[PDB]
């Protein structure tokens, strides 16, 4: 059962992104396209380090985008996290 | 002279790396031959004499020709992988180290860990005049040129890899020269490059197979002074057959957790040797006879030596040894004791070794 | 970060990918400092954010016992964690990770032997071999070989070998020898 | 010819019992099992025998003296004189026995070689019969699984 | 085989619909999709 469960938690880092939750085989439309959007765009470490900036950063020194992040983080909601989309398919077309 | 002489040396150097697994296979059977020949061998009575009894009585003579020829056989297999496996060997160290000169500068930008054996050896091969020997890459050390020169210097990237600014630019220039003679023995040993021929000797060394030869070499060697070391060359099942190696792979898998289970087996018995020591002490005794008390856990190397060895393989644990509680203060607490013994070590921990094994398979 | 915004905004506009050769150095300068996420914006639409990794937070981050924690928590998330929870779960994941970076940033305050044996038994054993070649045994032998001899060739040629396996075994004993007394 | 032969011998018959593996398809599940790996089985036991091989060669040359088997001063029974009688004795007395060969042969106790037996001992006992046995029985499971 | 049977009907129920048997993909498209489907519009405590 261990195994198993080590195996999984493999499997499901590396077939789904952890954010959006998209499969790989879309993002692997393009070359490296899995990689690329789990390191760059969807890195759960990039996340971390954007909370830890908007909690150092002063409230009044935020941008628009940060203060909408950051009220939302203050009540509490989950939204702006991107479920089931990304960049790349509000912007399919035009991408390509 | 040469002309015959090299294509001889050629042909054997051929055949032996092409019979090269096929003398490893004579060289199983044939010990197994010496083994089965080994069976029938007896001790004669002081002076022990041992001695190879046979009714037929030819045994002995076919004994001694077996280890001769497994002798023999065992040197030509180590010739075979000099021969065929070694030229793989220096390819990819050979392939390596260019690499690493090329893109990642390990010996200009960077340098070995001075505890890297194989960067440290690594190190000759590059001044070597005959490098890329068997790669097939000719060009690293003109890529490895351009890469550097102009930064860490041209004339230290020369002295670096060997290259020589004032021989090339006057060769390519018009210079005066004189070929040497093949016939000229001492132009064909001029002709050798001593310092890649050293590296690659120190590679072989290195290769772990060719020390697997050189160990079985030198236990046939052995053989002929004490004939049981050819009982030694039977482990040489597991790299003869595969399905061997299939059902080893299942105790190989999970080798780091069974020897730490094996060391936990020990700490948890030296604690149950430091409980018996500190209260149960009077029930350790061996001896039938009253006169003779033999004591096997007055001392704490002797009750844990007692604990490992007589206890881990009793059945029912060390209670299956040690004298009954039966009417005593202490009834409870050595039941109590012996239980935990029986379930935690025979039961659990054996269970940890037989699921490692299990689960290595699946 | 303006640049990267335009870039990443305009895929395929060769006049701004001329000014991303120019700023080539820049950029690869800032790589490892600049953050990247995609959000859900207040116009309902995927839109990604720039800010600043610092240097110290990245440390942190990186070191060994946060990566732990790291893969601790994918695997709780990943076996019992729920979807619904998730987002969650990893928020105050993060807390608890920047807040000990944080404080591991605060306490922060401002073999090789046996190598040597090895490589010097290696060098000693192999000089030792190949000293047998000046020894003026090949000029010695010149005139004995002048005649050809198919059994002194093959004999000469396993000679070789058996010397090579010689030299090997005398590489090993005093590996063992150096290393008993290194160990002493 | 069996059912024939049970006429000249009655307990011919009972050679019949082993039609059981085809008229019940439950039993060939169940043989499947040892079936399945039998080629893996074979050749762990003769890894078996070849280890246990080994252990008398090392007995036969070393510990000779621990292998008498009688109780009686004036009859020696040794059973490691003879490389076969050695080889026979560790085969059948030391595999069946819960213990390896230690629960059968001498005590080393107060001898010169006593840590190098109880090394021999423990060795015998963690090989032979805790992880060649375990082999076989984890065969069996990844069979069935 | 207990454990395996568990974890398949884990997975079933979490990879698809118990009612309309669609994947859960499609209801993932929109965020909290498979979730709200088969909470609100084909729960089966809904049918019963
Ligand atoms: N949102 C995500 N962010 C990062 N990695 C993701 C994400 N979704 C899936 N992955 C997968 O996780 C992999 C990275 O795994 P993880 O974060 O555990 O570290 P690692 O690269 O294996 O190494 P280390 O543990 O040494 O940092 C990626 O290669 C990718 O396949
Ligand atoms: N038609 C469906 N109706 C309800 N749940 C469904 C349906 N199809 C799939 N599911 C899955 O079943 C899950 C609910 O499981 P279940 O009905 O066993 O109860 P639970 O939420 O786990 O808890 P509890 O057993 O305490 O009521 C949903 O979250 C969903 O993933
Ligand atoms: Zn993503
Ligand atoms: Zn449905």
């Amino acid at each position: 059962e261990l195994r198993d469960q080590q195996e999984q938690v493999k499997e499901d880092m590396e077939t789904k992104c952890f954010i959006c939750g998209i499969g790989n085989d879309y993002f692997d439309t393009v070359p490296h396209g899995f990689e690329t959007h789990t390191l760059q765009e969807h890195n759960l470490a990039n996340y971390l380090f954007f909370l830890m900036y908007l909690i150092n950063k002063d409230e009044t020194e935020h941008t628009g985008q940060e203060s909408y992040v950051w009220k939302m983080y203050q009540e509490r909601c989950w939204e702006f996290f991107p479920a089931g989309d990304c960049f790349r398919k509000q912007y399919e077309d035009q991408l390509n | 002279f040469w002309k015959k002489i090299i294509a001889y040396q050629q042909k054997l150097l051929n055949y032996f790396a092409r019979n090269f697994y096929n003398m490893r296979m004579l060289a199983l059977f044939v010990a197994f031959a010496i083994n089965f020949i080994l069976l029938f061998y007896k001790v004669s009575t002081i002076a022990v004499h041992y001695v190879l009894e046979e009714s037929s009585g030819y045994m002995e003579p076919t004994l001694r020709i077996l280890a001769i020829l497994h002798t023999v056989i065992s040197f030509f297999c180590i010739i075979g992988y000099y021969c065929l496996k070694v030229p793989l060997v220096i390819f990819k160290r050979e392939k390596e180290v260019a690499r690493k000169l090329e893109f990642d500068g390990l010996y200009i930008t960077e340098q070995p860990s001075e505890d890297d054996i194989k960067g440290q050896w690594d190190r000759l091969v590059i001044n070597t005049q005959s490098f890329p020997n068997n790669y097939w890459d000719k060009f690293v050390k003109r890529k490895v040129m351009d890469k550097y020169g102009e930064f860490y210097g041209r004339d230290r990237i020369s002295e670096l890899l060997g290259m020589d600014k004032a021989a090339l630019d006057f060769s390519d220039a018009r210079e005066k020269k004189k070929p040497k003679k093949d016939s000229s023995l001492s132009a064909v040993l001029n002709s050798i490059d001593v310092k890649y021929q050293m590296w690659k000797l120190g590679v072989v060394f290195t290769d772990n197979s060719f020390l697997y030869l050189a160990w079985y070499m030198t236990m046939s060697v052995l053989g002929h002074y004490n004939n049981f070391f050819f009982a030694a060359h039977l482990l040489d099942i597991a790299m003869g057959f595969k399905t061997l190696r299939t059902i080893l792979s299942s105790v190989t898998h999970n080798g780091k957790q069974l020897v730490l289970t094996v060391g936990l087996l020990a700490v948890v018995v030296y604690l149950y040797t430091v409980v018996a020591f500190n209260f149960f002490r009077k029930f350790y005794n061996k001896s039938e006879d009253g006169d003779t008390p033999d004591m096997k856990c007055d001392d704490m190397l002797t009750c844990y030596m007692f604990h490992m060895y007589v206890g881990v393989r009793a059945g029912g644990g060390i209670g299956d040894e040690i004298e009954d509680p039966a009417g005593d203060e202490y009834e409870i607490y050595r039941i109590i004791f012996d239980i935990t013994f029986f379930f935690f070590v025979i039961v659990i921990l054996l269970a940890i070794i037989q699921g490692l094994i299990i689960d290595a398979f699946g | 970060v303006l640049l990267t915004n335009l870039s990443e905004h305009m895929p395929n506009d060769t006049r701004l990918q001329t000014f991303l050769e120019l700023a080539e150095s820049v950029l690869n300068y800032f790589q490892p400092f600049l953050g990247r996420i995609e959000i859900m914006g207040s116009a309902k639409r995927i839109e990604r954010v720039y800010f600043e990794i610092s240097e110290s937070s990245r440390t942190q981050w990186e070191k060994p016992q946060v990566k732990e924690s790291k893969r601790q928590f994918i695997f709780d998330v990943v076996n019992e964690g729920g979807e619904k929870e998730k987002m969650e779960l990893f928020v105050n994941f993060c807390e608890d990770t920047i807040f000990e970076m944080q404080l591991a940033a605060q306490i922060s305050e401002s073999s090789i032997l046996t190598v040597r044996s090895a490589l010097f038994a290696l060098r000693y054993n192999i000089l030792t071999l190949m000293r047998m070649l000046s020894l003026k045994s090949l000029k010695k032998q010149m005139k004995k070989v002048k005649k050809m001899t198919v059994k002194d060739m093959v004999t000469a040629f396993f000679s070789s070998y058996w010397s090579i396996f010689m030299t090997l075994l005398h590489f090993v004993a005093s590996v063992f020898r150096g290393f008993f007394r290194i160990i002493c």
